RNA sequence: CUCAC
DNA sequence: TATAATGGGGGATGCA
DNA sequence: TGCATCCGTGAGTG
């Protein structure tokens, strides 16, 4: 989000989870089933 | 955006430390009645009321300006808590 | 005015009564107007003939009757009652031993009646019983998904009137059977019917893999009795196989026309499928001492010949509209009349066997409580019983013409997959392909087609003109789906000369699938393009240019149109906007010829030809269910000669007999400084000035005063510690006066309630004894005005106990209703929408001097961004806009039919006739061409729009035929650097307004157990900061903000009170403590015998309950 | 059978009401009023007693009814606004324990019930200072009248209603 | 910038393309009635042919737009990235294209008309199937997606 | 400071250790006075006072008494919040199995 | 050992996260049996507890950073020179 | 599994 | 049936309904459970909701907050500021002044302006699919009822203007304010956390113009 | 059932 | 308080 | 092969 070394304390896991989840939920409203299967 | 936020992000190793510093300094200024400020009357942030230019109530903005000046020391293990509280409350009554 | 209509197709039969799907159903169910001697065995009659007679004493049914309603419709809406009629039934008691005959007419309770429009009135509120689509009863054959070459046969009865029977051929050559989650070889059941081994080889006898594969000797070696016993032991482990128990159970589950009931439709379906006849709505029967079969053997015969290669044997499509049927209001009401009758019969049976087996009467033997409870349950709690949608006259119509697949007896949300949601090929002309809700209910909730109707068997019928040889007859043949699948059906627009197909080749349909066919091979033809669409869908002009995904939105958004005070019919119509007004019963018409005697705002008196003087009362400013005021206005003057079927009064959202959902406005399709960004809409302030988009909305504010164990609650004008400034608009009793301005915080009705042991604590006792004034015993509980609500009081309804005609619920003394109406003008936030899907929020309201105007000073009204057009693919609005532009200068309104409407060159001609009026007037007015119009003409000439080397008149004509004009920006006067499309558009104001949805909360009511703020504007509740929002704050790293959101702003009572107290004094918020709901969690875990311990770093317990849970 | 346990005889009475009203409904062709019931019950029965009997015969409903308990506020616990003013009333009142005295601002505490919760008459109060029921009265009215003059100069306690 | 029905420019190559498509369709039908091909080969070849033709008319639309009307509102919004995409514009000017059967397969009969020209009730009804299937697809998949999201959040929150 | 949260199995002795008195009657509140029943599902002698610093019979009525359980009715005079806290219990005759650890 | 996201979320060391996710009964039983203690390490734990999450401003790395002006920072260093 | 039938 | 109703055999129901009674298991577990409904997400004070609308005149770090909403959302601060000046005797009278709509003077709306100077609010739109589903904005008091939203942020929130609504939240502490202004401010979150690419970019009109 | 995605 | 009455009325996945 | 357990968010109305 800032194009620089990550600040210590950054909630990485949440950001990753939302970054994977957001496109899926939006690009819904053999794609997502495969993703879930993986 | 916030005035010179890139400089502030340059000041710290992590933005969250910056946030902590700003918040703590804001509380410091808020509790002592701004008396402990390291700003000069011309550097003091102002709001435009219907009367005129008065000092900015928002202590956060004050904290960011003072932090921009470079007249504040940050870091860990610099001074025991109770000592700082006592001495600061001594220098600037409430 | 001049109304020009297009279309060449000659529609024969008009639209059937749009509300007949409920009228003809309920009226057929009751048959109240038919003498009991000439009533068929359908509806209530069949229920009586199925429940009765009662076997123990033998109670027998004679006849029933329906009385007149104790209260009229408007009075039922007034006093929170049900519009119903008292039901009586003549029963005779017959002692099968003695011959004792006692006869009495018993009162079973009341039955809610259906009004003229096809709705209901339950407990003072209008409601609609939505018809339910479900899989029709009968016998079907679906391919086994596990085994490709094999097939499962299924026997489906009416819901809750029999089990589902499967005949899956197990991998062993012999057919099995599955009932009530059990499974057993069909052989044993086959033996019970009296089937010898010879009858299975003589009747069947064709395939040695199936016919002789069924025959197993270890089952044949027993009498029908023994086999029956064995099967009874197979089905109920624990019940001794007594001969009088097995027969009773088996008969009572399969052969009994009481617990098992196939459909009449299902009867004919099975009869036609198996090629046989059925003696009754049952699988078997008890005749001549033994059991005799009807269904199982032909079903097996069809099933076994399906696994082979036999013609006439096919798999049935279950989503087919020939195998799916519609249970209407009458049938749905019947299924809750039969159940409530069967529970009454139980109360009869459990009373005929104890008391006095000779000294009994049909009166004290019959308790009608389960019946009353049954019907009341069906009308006040059913899933198909919905709060009526009477926003505008069209909304109710659609609501009554909608078809639900859900409800008890249908599909659940998780039971609904893809296949049931799809649009089947047989939906053609029956179920609207367009009308369906967006979201989780798509494909389930639908709507009926315009020309579609439901027959006696619950199947939908669609009309088709007959074409013999080549001559198109006026004979219209309504067919079902399976009936449709027989013939070749050409399209309604195919070239016709008189009544002859003139097309060398026609576009036809065979079993749904399209095919180009010769005029000789044409048997039938569509009656109209309108037959394949809904009502709201048929109200969308230029629908053939609109995308379905937006047309759907168009339809659903018409339904939400608020009745405007200056409502008007669209300049571009389709033709149905008249019939819709007619059948919605919003407008008032003439019954016979004659002459209007008098006309008033309250009534219309007419002197007919018959000499009779009829007075028609006008419904003035009545609040509908959703708040939209339903008001009728007169449209005739005193002494006007009136014919039959002529208009007398206009309902809300109706103009001169035409549907007036929205208003016609001058719109310019162009961006505007970002105030058009993403569907947003910019309006002219000249719309508010002449009261365009302004509507009346009424809200009722009820209040009750009851008897307490502390004292009575009094509706008084005396309120402790108040002032006259707040009690100004109140009358002597304490009620607000009629015709007063009420704002948030104002008292509508004064009320005082005694305080309990909250008799002031000494902190308040001392304060009272200090201020001189003593503490009262009554406290202020007056009905105020909710924040964001208000208007003008128009009505007050005060009902009391001890007053003639009204008895309130136990404990309650008096009920008061304050009706507050308000006149809402269009404002920043209200939602506007057209019939083509284009919608948006009013983002900016500009003064007229900023509005892009025509060169002759005429300013536009609406500025719609063009960016909302290309991706939405709804070009119908553009084609509406051009013809509208033509209609703005010719002073014309149009009727452009669906799929047979105004084509391009005709609109070109009309526009050409409009340009002469728009331009020609200025050339003889002492005005040539403007200087900036030349610049616009230059840029447009570079755009390739106009022709190089032409007079400005000719070029501006070329632009006007393209629907484009020269537009002057009012802010500068300088023209828009190009021609802009400007026209007249039909735009409606929607039910979603900002005055309703705007909400805020500093603090307020908390829930009991959780101590967390409530949910809803009405309860002044907070906004739910759900899991995902927490994920947001976490992702940011906003720890203290999240902690605030989890504590101080929620259920941290200590922390929240300390927080508020900290802010009101000007301090920094305190450090939050542990949430109360967490303590609730801990105790809820202790109540589950689980020791939850909050430890420190030394594993030593830390008390978050602070020594309150420990002894 | 009931969540709210009812004495057996009362239950019998309610049942009697049920059967009676049911008969009346069966014969009238409509539901009975309180008056018809009270009449058909016999002597000593009026509409009021029928209504009250029906009021106590009510069965309580569930909170988790599809929830129903989510639209129900918590009337017991004080809100932040309530806790605030009550904590501003005591504050602006012990500003009166001052201006008065030590014994003055105590005859009021017993009289108004600040200490025990109950109001002690000028009779009982006399046995805590020795004074009789007319030095106590002057002891009281000196407090209030002085406090009344301490009003309209600080004008704090007016809105406190 | 504005939108008129004359801004939906039908390219002049469309008629030619429809003609060639019809003659090739006729050739395959000759390969069917005579028994030269099966019913599988026929259907597949028809599908391929019509998809190819759709591509052709798309390219025709965009080419005519680029060369003759570079400032045309539709072409402008499409190329700039303001709104719309090649497929939708093709539907607006060229043809609607092939449609979906409710099961999933494709109708061999395409929708030759466009939004500017206007469809027939049959073509519209045919398109309704695909539209419905799409809506149901969205509605039924959204839940699965959100579920997955919550799973990921739960598995990675620490 | 809290830095750990431990979950464990509750012994019957632990359950009785939490409790403030055994519930003997399936009765809720008085059908006339609307007050709780003695040894019922809402008894104040077990769970705690309904009003802040006040007993049932109204003897000890304020903060001058705290922890002092009344003699007449037998109700403590603490903060009325305790009825969201103080656990009760029911002594079964023949022991039953926790359905969780069973199924 | 490769494990799915659901199974890995349920098999975590924290019983609060696992309970708040899915199979609340199955988690709570086996957690109570082993006398499991939650160290409150993740995010959801501190969220349920209503504590300050160990991320961002609530991260121990930046949690205890002090701010002092040179004026006072020097004003205290004088008394801490002699006795 | 059914208390009624079991008791019967 | 007390601990886990419906677990074994049939669930116990109240007479007259097919509704299983809510046991101690049904309370804790499920989407309606205590955990997912009251521990991992609560309802909050100092939060409003309204129909949004486009506000092009706003700068990147701004939003249009109606005076009516801002009145309630900032009530406790306002009650203090109305005492620090003299619009009301104390806090209680100040609160009893804003009770009725007619009793609201004009100095109040100026004191409110004096209050919110510097402090920001949090705009949120459902479904909050990612971190940028909630963003910080400096409030600008407007007339009407609608919330004015910056155009450029309409991509992250996925917020068009066909009837959308947003919720507001007020950071109270000097810590919660710093977190919002430094970390949650829209002008500070320009690039996407998912890919690194700009999310606050010219679109629609803004492109069409250039 | 309706709004937004 | 004593005729006699005696047996009910989808959809997929993980794990044993 | 049977049982148990999951199946997106916020908001409005009666
Ligand atoms: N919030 C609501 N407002 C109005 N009608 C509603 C509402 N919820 C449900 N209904 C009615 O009930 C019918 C469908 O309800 P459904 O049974 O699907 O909801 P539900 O199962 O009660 O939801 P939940 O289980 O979350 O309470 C709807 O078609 C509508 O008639
Ligand atoms: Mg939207
Ligand atoms: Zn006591």
């Amino acid at each position: 989000s800032m194009a620089r070394p990550v600040s210590i304390g950054e909630a990485v896991g949440i950001v990753a989870a939302q970054s994977i989840g957001e496109p899926g939920t939006q690009l819904t409203m053999q794609g997502l089933p495969r993703v879930i299967e993986l | 955006a916030e005035p010179g936020i890139d400089k502030l992000f340059g000041m710290v190793d992590s933005k969250y430390r910056l946030t902590v510093v700003v918040a703590k300094r804001a509380q410091q200024l808020l509790r002592h009645g701004f008396k402990n400020t390291v700003l000069e009357p011309e550097e003091r942030p102002k709001m435009q009321t219907l009367e005129g230019l008065f000092d900015d109530p928002n202590a956060v903005t004050w904290a960011m300006k003072e932090l921009l000046t470079g007249r504040l020391v940050f870091g860990e293990n610099l001074v025991p808590e109770d000592r700082l509280q006592k001495e600061m409350e001594r220098l600037y009554p409430v | 005015m001049e109304i020009k209509r297009f279309g060449r197709i000659r529609e024969v039969i008009p639209l059937p009564p749009l509300t007949e799907i409920q009228v003809e159903s309920y009226r057929r169910a009751l048959q109240a107007d038919v003498p009991p001697e000439k009533r068929e065995n359908v509806g209530i009659q069949a229920a009586f003939r199925e429940t009765f007679p009662i076997e123990e004493l033998v109670l027998d049914f004679l006849e029933y009757r329906l009385g007149e309603p104790p209260f009229p419709q408007d009075e039922c809406r007034e006093k929170d009652l049900t519009y119903q009629a008292p039901l009586y039934a003549r029963l005779q008691l017959i002692h099968k031993d003695t011959g004792l005959i006692k006869e009495d007419e018993v009162f079973l309770g009341h039955i809610p009646l259906m009004t003229e429009d096809g709705s209901f009135i339950i407990n003072g509120a209008d409601r609609v019983i939505v018809s339910q689509i479900h899989r029709s009863p009968g016998v079907y054959f679906t391919p086994d998904p596990a085994r490709p070459g094999r097939y499962i046969a299924s026997i489906i009865p009416l819901p809750k009137r029999g089990p589902w029977i499967d005949l899956e051929v197990e991998p062993n050559g012999v057919v099995s059977m599955k009932v009530n989650k059990r499974k057993f070889p069909l052989v044993l059941l086959l033996r019970v019917l009296g089937y010898d081994q010879e009858t299975l080889a003589r009747e069947l006898g064709a395939y040695g893999e199936l016919v002789q594969g069924l025959m197993d000797e270890s089952v044949f070696a027993m009498r029908p009795e023994e086999a029956l016993i064995r099967l009874f032991t197979l089905l109920r482990p624990g019940d001794p196989p007594k001969r009088d128990k097995a027969v009773a159970y088996v008969y009572g589950l399969i052969a009994d026309p009481r617990r098992y009931d196939l459909g009449e439709a299902g009867r004919y379906k099975a009869e036609e499928k198996l090629g046989i006849r059925l003696s009754g709505r049952t699988l078997a029967r008890f005749e001549d001492g033994e059991f005799k079969d009807e269904v199982f053997l032909p079903t097996l015969r069809y099933l076994f010949a399906l696994t082979a290669g036999v013609p006439g044997h096919e798999v049935d499509d279950i989503d087919h509209l020939g195998n799916r049927r519609i249970r209407t209001v009458g049938e749905l009401m019947t299924d809750q009349f039969r159940v409530g009758l069967a529970r009454l019969a139980r109360g009869v049976r459990e009373r005929m066997l104890m008391g006095s087996e000779d000294s009994l009467t049909p009166a004290k033997l019959v308790n009608s409580r389960p019946l009353e409870a049954a019907i009341r349950e069906f009308f006040s709690r059913s899933q198909l019983s919905q709060f009526k949608d009477e926003t505008n006259p069209l909304s109710s119509l659609r609501h009554k013409r909608r078809i639900s697949a859900l409800g008890p007896g249908g599909l659940t949300r998780e039971r609904a997959g893809f296949d049931v949601r799809d649009v089947h090929r047989t939906h053609y002309g029956r179920i609207c392909p367009v009308e369906t809700p967006e979201g989780a209910n798509i494909g389930l909730i639908t709507s009926l087609a315009a020309y579609a109707r439901v027959d006696e068997l619950g199947f939908i019928r669609t009309p088709y003109r007959r074409v013999v040889g080549g001559v198109v007859t006026d004979e219209v043949v309504y067919m079902t789906a399976t009936e449709e699948d027989r013939y070749t059906i050409a399209q309604a627009n195919t070239p016709l000369e008189g009544n002859r197909i003139a097309a060398e080749r026609v576009v036809a349909r065979r079993k749904g699938e399209p095919v180009i066919v010769s005029p000789e091979e044409v048997e039938f033809m569509d009656v109209s393009p309108k037959q394949v669409f809904s009502v709201n869908t048929n109200l969308i002009p230029f629908l053939e240019h609109d995308d379905a995904n937006r047309a759907l939105m168009g339809s659903n958004m018409q339904t939400q149109a608020v009745p405007l005070i200056r409502a008007q019919a669209p300049v571009v119509m389709t033709g149905l906007e008249e019939r819709v007004v007619r059948d919605s019963l919003a407008a008032l018409y003439a019954e016979e010829d004659g002459e209007v005697a008098k006309v008033d705002g309250n009534r219309i008196v007419v002197r007919y030809e018959d000499g009779r003087l009829v007075e028609y009362p006008l419904r003035r400013f009545y609040r509908s269910n959703q708040g939209t005021a339903l008001d009728q206005r007169p449209r005739v003057v005193v002494g006007q000669r009136v014919r039959k079927g002529d208009l007398l009064a206009d309902g809300p959202a109706s103009e001169n007999g035409f549907l007036a959902l929205g208003q016609n406005v001058l719109v310019a399709i162009m961006p505007f400084d970002g105030y058009n960004f993403e569907d947003a809409i910019v309006i002219s302030e000249e719309l508010l000035k002449r009261d365009f988009y302004t509507s009346i909305h009424i809200e009722r504010y009820e209040i009750e005063a009851r008897d307490t164990k502390l004292g009575p609650e009094r509706i008084t004008r005396d309120i402790p510690h108040l002032s006259e400034a707040a009690l100004r608009d109140l009358d002597e009793e304490g009620v607000v006066r009629i015709g007063a301005e009420v704002k948030p915080g104002d008292i509508l009705v004064g009320r005082t309630s005694f305080k309990g042991e909250s008799e002031p604590t000494p902190e308040e006792r001392l304060l009272r004894s200090i201020f001189g004034e003593k503490a009262r015993d009554v406290k202020d509980t007056s009905l105020r005005v909710p924040p964001g609500e208000g208007g003008i009081v128009v009505r007050t309804v005060r009902l009391r106990r001890g007053d003639p005609g009204v008895e309130l619920k136990p404990g309650v003394r008096e009920v008061v209703r304050v009706y507050v109406a308000q006149k809402r003008k269009l404002q920043v936030g209200d939602k506007l929408a057209n019939r083509h899907g284009n919608k948006g929020v009013v983002a900016k309201i500009l003064p007229v001097e900023d509005m892009p105007h025509l060169p002759d000073g005429t300013p536009v009204d609406v500025i719609l961004n063009p960016l909302g057009v290309p991706s939405r693919m709804n070009l119908g609005q553009i084609l509406e806009t051009h013809l509208g532009l033509a209609g703005y200068f010719l002073g014309q309104r149009y009727i452009s039919p669906i799929f047979d409407g105004a084509k391009e060159p005709e609109i070109k001609e009309l526009l050409a006739q409009a340009f002469e009026v728009y331009f020609g007037k200025r050339k003889g007015e002492g005005f040539g061409v403007d200087k900036r119009e030349v610049e616009v003409l230059r840029r447009a000439e570079k755009l390739g729009l106009v022709t190089p080397g032409k007079t400005p008149e000719e070029q501006l004509k070329e632009l006007f035929l393209q629907g484009k004009v020269v537009l002057y920006d009012g802010r500068t006067g300088e023209p828009i650097e190009g021609p802009i499309v400007v026209g007249q558009m039909f735009i409606m104001k929607l039910y979603h307004m900002v005055e309703d949805k705007m909400h805020a909360r500093s603090t307020g009511p908390y829930s009991l157990i959780t101590q967390q703020p409530l949910g809803g504007k009405a309860q002044f509740g907070g906004q739910r900061f759900g899991e995902m929002e927490v994920w947001a704050l976490e992702a940011y790293g906003a720890a203290h903000t999240l902690q605030e959101m989890l504590t101080l702003k929620s259920d941290d009572i200590e922390g929240r009170n300390a927080a508020y107290e900290a802010i009101i004094k000007g301090e920094d918020v305190p450090e939050p403590s542990v949430p109360e709901s967490f303590r609730v969690l801990v105790k809820e875990l202790q109540a589950l015998a689980l020791d939850v311990q909050t430890l420190d770093e030394k594993d030593n317990p830390v008390d978050i309950f602070e020594g309150l849970a420990s002894k | 059978a009931r969540t709210i346990r009812i004495p057996v005889h009362m239950v019998e009475t309610i049942n009697k009401l049920s059967r009676t009203a049911r008969q009346l409904q069966q014969e009238l062709g409509r539901e009975p009023t309180y008056e018809e019931i009270a009449e058909a019950m016999g002597p000593g029965w009026d509409a009021k007693r029928v209504e009250e009997t029906l009021k106590i015969a009510q069965e309580p409903v569930s909170l988790e009814t599809p929830f129903y308990g989510d639209f129900i506020p918590d009337e017991h616990l004080p809100s932040p606004v309530d806790a605030a003013t009550q904590s501003l009333l005591s504050e602006e009142l012990e500003k009166a324990l001052s201006k008065l005295s030590e014994r003055e601002a105590m005859v009021l505490k017993l009289r108004k019930g600040l200490i025990d919760g109950r109001e002690h008459t000028l009779e009982e109060v006399g046995a805590f200072f020795g004074v009789t029921r007319e030095r106590i009265r002057q002891i009281e009215n000196k407090a209030l009248r002085k406090l009344k003059y301490h009003e309209s100069r600080t004008r704090k306690l007016r809105d406190f209603l | 910038i504005t939108i008129g029905i004359d801004d939906a420019v039908i390219p002049e190559e469309k008629k030619q393309y429809l003609e060639e498509a019809d003659r090739k369709l006729l050739q395959i039908e000759q390969a069917y009635e005579m028994g030269f091909l099966t019913d599988r080969e026929r259907y597949d070849q028809i599908l391929q042919l019509w998809t190819e033709t759709t591509e052709k008319v798309t390219q025709a639309v965009f080419k005519n737009f680029e060369e003759n009307y570079p400032f045309n509102p539709l072409y402008v919004m499409a190329q700039s990235g303001a709104r719309g995409n090649p497929q939708q514009i093709r539907q607006l000017c060229g043809l609607r294209g092939l449609m979906q059967k409710p099961s999933g397969e494709t109708f061999e009969v395409p929708v030759r008309s466009s939004f500017r020209e206007g469809l027939t009730v049959l073509e519209y009804f045919i398109s309704s199937h695909g539209a419905r299937k799409g809506g149901a697809d969205t509605a039924l998949r959204t839940a699965d997606s959100g579920y997955l999201t919550r799973k990921l959040v739960d598995v990675t929150h620490e | 400071e809290v830095r750990k949260v431990r979950i464990a199995l509750a012994s019957p002795e632990k359950i009785r250790s939490w409790s403030y008195g055994e519930v003997e009657k399936p009765e809720t509140i008085n059908y006339r006075t609307l007050k709780p029943e003695r040894d019922g599902l809402f008894d104040e002698r077990i769970f705690g006072p309904i009003k802040d610093y006040e007993c049932a019979c109204g003897k000890y009525k304020r903060q001058r008494f705290e922890g002092k359980v009344c003699e007449r009715c037998g109700v403590e005079v603490t903060k009325s919040i305790v009825r969201r806290y103080r656990m009760g219990h029911i002594e079964l005759a023949t022991p039953a199995a926790h359905i969780w650890f069973v199924k | 050992l490769l494990m799915g996201v659901t199974k890995s979320a349920l098999s975590t060391k924290s019983w609060l996260s696992a309970a708040s996710f899915q199979n609340t009964t199955h988690v709570l039983t086996e957690a109570a049996i082993a006398g499991k203690k939650d160290e409150l390490i993740g995010l959801k734990e501190n969220v349920i507890l209503g504590r300050l999450i160990p991320a961002g401003t609530g991260s121990d790395f930046v949690r205890f950073t002090q701010v002092v002006d040179q004026k006072t920072l020097k004003a205290i260093e004088e008394a801490r020179k002699e006795a | 599994s059914d208390p009624v039938r079991q008791y019967l | 049936a007390l601990l886990d109703n419906g677990r074994r055999g049939a669930p116990v129901t109240n007479p007259g309904s097919d509704r299983p009674l809510r046991s101690l298991t049904d309370i804790l577990s499920g989407k309606q459970g205590r955990f997912r409904q009251n521990l991992l997400g609560k309802r909050v004070d100092y939060s409003g909701r309204s129909v949004i609308v486009v506000g092009p005149q706003l700068k990147l770090h701004q939003c249009g907050l109606p005076k009516r909403m801002a009145l309630e959302l900032f009530k406790p601060f306002l009650l203090k500021k109305m005492e620090e000046k003299g619009i009301a005797p104390n806090v209680k009278a100040a609160r009893r002044m804003l009770e009725r709509q007619r009793d609201i003077k004009d100095e109040v709306w100026d004191a409110l302006e004096e209050v919110i100077h510097g402090k920001v609010v949090l705009l949120n739109r459902a479904p909050t699919l990612h971190r940028l589903g909630i963003q910080a904005f400096q409030p600008v008091l407007v007339e009407g009822q609608s919330i004015q939203l910056h155009p450029l942020v309409c991509e992250a929130f996925n917020a068009d203007f066909d009837g959308d609504q947003m919720a507001v939240h007020v950071p109270l502490s000097s810590f919660a304010q710093a977190e919002a202004r430094i970390q949650m401010l829209s002008a500070h979150n320009l690039l996407s956390p998912a890919s690194g690419e700009p999310l606050a970019k010219p679109s629609r009109d803004i492109i069409l113009g250039l």
